[PDB]
RNA sequence: AUUGACGGAAGGGCACCACC
């Protein structure tokens, strides 16, 4: 009784959406990021014509934009992009105030600490590097490090041990310590590449996906590896969810939803059949996001769409 | 049951009466309203859905509808109703079989609606090249296909023009036409009464479609009618796609759709012409895939003169009247027993049966 | 509400034949305020068919080498021919146009086959042939003549909308369609 | 003296003919008839759902 | 012309040969994966290269082509 | 205060580099008028813009062009795509994308050199001919 | 018997320094 429906769409994108965030301060806009080289800043106008509207574009990067977050006061934004530059976004003027330059390579994640004092970013270069809200990079971390590229780096929101988990192209996720920014834990199980990790908003639980179809949950405490699921084509993106113990996953063309009691798929979420000759692959969902309330999931996709679900009871 | 008249198409494409004065008016009624230009200029690649209106259905016999029933009597003696004519004016298109009935009771000569293995809803792709199948209850059987092409033409039609705005008010209200109950759903559809001369107190009361009004670019009044196509299945009768070909070869769709439907634009064409609006205006309306009916997107509309497009469907008002001064005239020698106008389906030659005590 | 030159309507004229609609182009979309536009039409085929028409036959009157290039000269021809149109006639000088094209397209042709066996022409070649009879008609009688090429482009594709055989492209057309006729 | 003119849609281009290869051969519907779709020649640029006039019917092409 | 050369083909058929790991249908990671794994003296013949790589990634989905041998002989079991 | 955007538009070689900032309504171009630039022939290519986007979506704004380059006709397309994409850029920027989206959707529609600039530019001589593609009369006997 | 060149041989292709 508790799946979802298609509540409507957001168009108004050239190029995928790689990329979607929202914040507990305001829940009535969404920042997407894409291929067409812009952010959108959404307003949701939950009407019948459209669910959401384009508010203000952000234009500054020079290539893809592959990532970006929101403060915890939802003023700042954060994006990282293919050009290999940051960019800390004033949200109000629709300009950036900041533009982090040291990375030589393409940017593929961002992140933001609980507190915002200190910001981490990973990219091509094989690098996972520390800033700070003013712009002037911190430490570059480079003994044993990733030996392939960094594909998604996280913090973990909870004051108890405060780490960095970071995944890569060489099919290890590394936990490392950000009072020394030294390494911790290696974990070593995936066989394939990494495309995203993702933190329990209760600091307790890790996930991680990619190539190999399967998401794998570790242990954020001990190191240990609790299980593993089972999707049906390349993990994307994953997210967990606020609200309740579920785990998401953004596997090929539909999103699977994954219980972390019964371990069971309460609902894979499809979209509907368009392009009837069986010629050419459904488009691929790529991000992930939810809403504070955690009553609603935005789903980014390869045709330039940005799908809304919303949880019935 | 009796018979009393038949006659072919042929004698049909060479029967003229070119005695047409210019038309006067008797007396118009019913409240109009204003379009939207977003929604006419919707084109090509910029896609929008097609909802579901409520249509309030207005057809009713001249004798039963009160408006007529207080003028029918009074002066004139021939009398036809709007989109009637046309069955007497595409006979040599059409090739189904069509049913009216023609009461010659004393000197009256008033057309009525009756039905006898046909109805009045319209006819899709009747008289093609390599004709649809239509077999059993598939998607594109004929009843099936007709009642989804009829609710296109009544959706469509309560969809391009600005409804939710005040509807503009004619001095004259139709009575009984909806008007027992103000339902509040009364279309912008107005009809007029029009009085011509074709022969032997031949001056027709005619009633009129005004399926809308559209504001001037300087500012005035100018009437409008709504009627919309339908594709499906491109490959069938020789077909070509509308969603890669409407916005430069707009042309050549409607060249296929006049080679593919000729009956139906020459019923269309009659009415647009009769009723003296100023635009006719096409509807283009496209299946959300093919294969999958009870969805419809409006890929356009195009605006023609109704007397330039009925010179472009290749149709001769002056034989038309003929015909129907023809049809008239092989309806003169009948008595006051009606006349159910049956045509012979298979074999496309226009028939009638006097009806047999009245027979409906 | 697009006006051509800012004074002539553009909704109200009618394409009469059915095989030119999507040829001459005039309405609706191709409404514009001028016959001039940084073109791109001769860059695939086809393309030109979505041309405003009076800029096609502002194009084919900058001819004969000494007016070649000299399009703001054929504009204000085109529009002074134009008003001249619309004190003559009393009716819309595009509509006088559109009537024009259509009559004096050539609708049979004779080609070279060896004698010379008769073919059909295709829509967009009679628009082409008869946006070419009509401006050499034209360039032909304002020649060496106390004439000016407005009036005689007036004159021109007025005596072609009403069909008669003192225009040049009428002659041209009867001439085309009568050796096409006697050599099928 | 002669029968009227037709109208023809293009159904498709089979492909170009003639000497110096200036004619193209199409397949033309009639309008009216509904039937008997055969082969002209037509010069000048030609592509499908083109409207031909056909001063005289009747007559088959080269083929 | 848009037809490819034997040097795009055949550099484009031994990358897949061997780093198929790595290569989804995106052309756009497809090219810096290449541009990461192999030493391509240009930028036309990168994007040449990984254009007939994404091309033919979008081929093995759909049975084996003639010309690449690859791993996934082996979960051919039938 | 400083609500003001600089924008450019191209034709071949001509460079029309248009000023908007908030102001009432006034558009000149070169400290001319627009309605005083010399080929008035063409004078309805400059109109465009106000034509079809009408007077209340220039009322708020003080546009005002300084073109160089190229040749009357170049300089006039220039200042017609400057004056464009002057309008939309301040839109995007500072009241909303919706609004953007409905004026660049009127222009496009209507050209799309309003917003995108023609790529063509001249093409070098060879030394065969007087031009890029010609070439000098060649004799025979 | 082979390679080249030639045929006022017989088939294909190409080029606005060839044509349409
Ligand atoms: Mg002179
Ligand atoms: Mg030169
Ligand atoms: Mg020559």
């Amino acid at each position: 009784t508790e799946q979802m429906t298609l509540r409507g769409t957001l168009k108004g994108h050239n190029g995928w959406v790689t990329q979607i965030a929202t914040t507990p301060q305001f829940p009535d806009m969404i920042l997407s990021a894409s291929r067409d080289k812009t952010i959108i800043m959404w307003k949701l106008t939950r009407d019948e014509t459209n669910y959401g509207i384009p508010q203000r574009a952000l234009r500054g990067h020079s290539h893809f934009v592959s990532d970006v977050v929101i403060s915890s006061d939802g003023q700042f934004a954060l994006s990282g992009s293919w050009d290999g530059t940051l960019r800390l976004w004033d949200l109000t003027t629709g300009t950036t105030t900041r533009r982090f330059v040291g990375h030589t390579k393409d940017v593929l994640s961002v992140a933001f600490s609980s507190d915002n004092r200190q910001i981490v970013s990973g990219s091509r270069d094989k690098t996972i590097k520390l800033w700070n809200t003013l712009g002037v990079c911190k430490y570059t971390v480079q003994d044993e490090s990733h030996s392939e590229w960094v594909s998604c780096v996280r913090f973990s929101p909870n004051s108890s041990n405060p780490i960095i988990v970071s995944c890569g192209w060489d099919k290890l996720v590394k936990v490392w310590n950000l009072a020394n920014c030294k390494l911790k834990t290696n974990h070593i199980g995936h066989t394939g590449y990494l495309n995203t990790v993702t933190v329990s908003p209760d600091g307790s639980l890790c996930a991680s996906g990619g190539k190999d179809g399967q998401a794998m949950l570790w242990d954020l405490n001990e190191g240990k590896h609790l299980y593993t699921l089972d999707g049906g084509d390349i993990i994307n993106a994953l997210c967990f969810s606020p609200n309740r113990y579920w785990l998401c996953a953004a596997t090929g063309p539909s999103i699977k939803i994954w219980d972390l009691e019964g371990k069971i798929i309460v609902d894979e979420l499809k979209q509907e059949v368009i392009s009837t000759s069986s010629k050419a692959e459904p488009p691929q969902c790529t991000s992930l996001a939810w809403s504070a309330d955690g009553q609603t999931l935005f789903a980014g996709y390869t045709d330039n769409l940005v799908r809304v679900w919303q949880v019935t009871i | 049951w009796e018979v009393k008249e038949e006659m072919d198409f042929p004698q049909l494409m060479k029967m003229r009466y070119l005695e047409v004065s210019e038309p006067q008016d008797i007396e118009c009624c019913g409240a109009l309203e204003y379009y939207d230009k977003a929604f006419d200029r919707i084109t090509t690649r910029s896609e929008k859905p097609l909802r579901s209106i409520k249509r309030i259905f207005h057809t009713v016999t001249t004798t039963d509808d009160p408006v007529i029933r207080k003028l029918a009597k009074t002066q004139g003696n021939v009398f036809a109703t709007d989109a009637i004519l046309a069955t007497l004016m595409s006979c040599t298109r059409s090739v189904y079989s069509w049913d009216i009935v023609v009461q010659r009771v004393g000197s009256k000569l008033f057309f009525d609606k009756r039905d006898n293995s046909d109805f009045d809803l319209l006819t899709v792709s009747e008289t093609a090249n390599e004709p649809p199948q239509d077999e059993g209850n598939s998607f594109n059987s004929p009843r099936n296909l007709a009642m989804e092409a009829t609710y296109i033409n009544h959706n469509f039609s309560q969809q391009c023009l600005r409804m939710g705005k005040e509807r503009y008010n004619f001095p004259n209200p139709n009575p009984f036409v909806e008007d027992d109950m103000d339902k509040n759903e009364i279309a912008s559809v107005a009809y007029r009464y029009r009085r011509w001369k074709l022969g032997d107190d031949i001056d027709l009361i005619v009633r009129c479609e005004h399926d809308g009004v559209m504001t001037g670019a300087n500012g005035e009044v100018s009437f409008i009618n709504i009627k919309t196509l339908n594709e499906w299945d491109s490959r069938h009768c020789n077909g070509v796609d509308w969603r890669q070909k409407l916005d430069s070869q707009r042309g050549a769709v409607i060249a296929t759709e006049l080679k593919n439907n000729s009956y139906k634009l020459a019923r269309w064409t009659c009415c647009a012409l009769l009723a003296g609006s100023e635009y006719l205006k096409l509807g283009y309306v496209s299946r959300y895939h093919v294969k999958d009916s009870s969805r419809h997107v409006i890929l356009g509309t195009q605006q023609f003169k109704p007397n330039e497009f009925a010179s472009q469907i290749n149709l001769s008002v002056e034989n038309a009247w003929g015909i129907l001064r023809c049809v008239i005239d092989i309806c003169m020698k009948l008595e006051e027993g009606k006349y159910l106008i049956l045509k012979d389906p298979n074999k496309q030659v226009i028939r009638v049966y006097s009806l047999p005590d009245g027979t409906f | 509400d697009i006006k051509l030159f800012g004074k002539w309507s553009t909704d109200d004229v009618q394409i009469n034949d059915i095989s030119l609609q999507d040829y001459i182009a005039v309405k609706e979309k191709y409404a514009k305020y001028l016959p001039h536009s940084a073109g791109r039409y001769a860059a695939k085929r086809f393309r030109k068919a979505q041309c405003p028409i009076v800029e096609r036959l502002t194009n084919s009157m900058m001819m004969h080498g000494r007016n070649n290039g000299k399009k703001l000269m054929t504009v204000r021809i085109v529009k002074h021919a134009f008003e001249i149109i619309h004190l003559l006639t009393g009716e819309n000088p595009l509509q006088v146009l559109v009537n024009a094209i259509i009559n004096s397209g050539p609708r049979e042709d004779s080609t070279r086959i060896g004698r010379r066996q008769a073919v059909d022409v295709s829509p967009l070649r009679r628009v082409n042939q008869a946006i070419w009879l009509l401006c050499t008609g034209a360039r032909e009688a304002a020649f060496r003549n106390i004439k000016t090429i407005a009036e005689c482009l007036a004159d021109e594709l007025i005596n072609a909308a009403k069909g008669s055989s003192n225009s040049y492209a009428i002659k041209k057309k009867d001439e085309l369609e009568r050796v096409a006729k006697s050599n099928r | 003296r002669v029968q009227p003119i037709k109208l023809a849609r293009v159904t498709k281009v089979l492909g170009r003919t003639g000497s110096q290869g200036q004619c193209t051969q199409v397949r033309v519907e009639f309008m009216d008839d509904t039937s008997r779709s055969i082969i002209r020649n037509v010069k000048g640029p030609v592509r499908e759902g083109d409207v031909l006039t056909l001063l005289e019917s009747e007559r088959e092409a080269r083929r | 012309g848009r037809v490819r050369t034997k040097t795009v083909k055949k550099a484009a058929r031994v990358i897949i040969e061997k780093y198929y790991t790595r290569l989804g249908n995106d052309f756009h990671t497809n090219k810096r994966v290449c541009e990461e794994i192999a030493i391509i003296p240009s930028k036309k013949l990168r994007n040449k290269i990984a254009g007939y790589v994404t091309h033919l990634m979008k081929r093995i989905q759909r049975g084996p082509v003639r010309g690449i041998s690859i791993k996934l002989q082996e979960e051919e079991r039938e | 205060p400083l609500q003001s955007v600089q924008v450019f538009g191209r034709k071949k070689t001509a460079t029309a580099v248009a000023h908007c900032k908030r102001g009432n309504g006034l558009i000149k171009v070169n400290g001319r008028p627009l309605e005083m630039i010399e080929p008035r022939t063409l004078q309805y290519k400059l109109l465009e813009p106000v034509l079809l986007l009408g007077k209340e979506r220039f009322a708020g704004v003080d546009i005002r062009v300084r073109v160089k380059g190229g040749g009357h006709v170049a300089q006039i397309y220039a200042i017609r795509q400057s004056i464009s994409k002057a309008l939309v850029a301040y839109y995007q920027k500072y009241v909303d994308e919706a609004s953007k989206k409905e004026i660049k959707d009127i222009l496009i529609q209507y050209d799309r050199t309003l917003l995108v600039a023609d790529p063509r530019r001249c093409e070098s001589k060879k030394f065969g001919g007087p031009g890029a593609r010609a070439r000098y009369q060649k004799s025979y006997r």
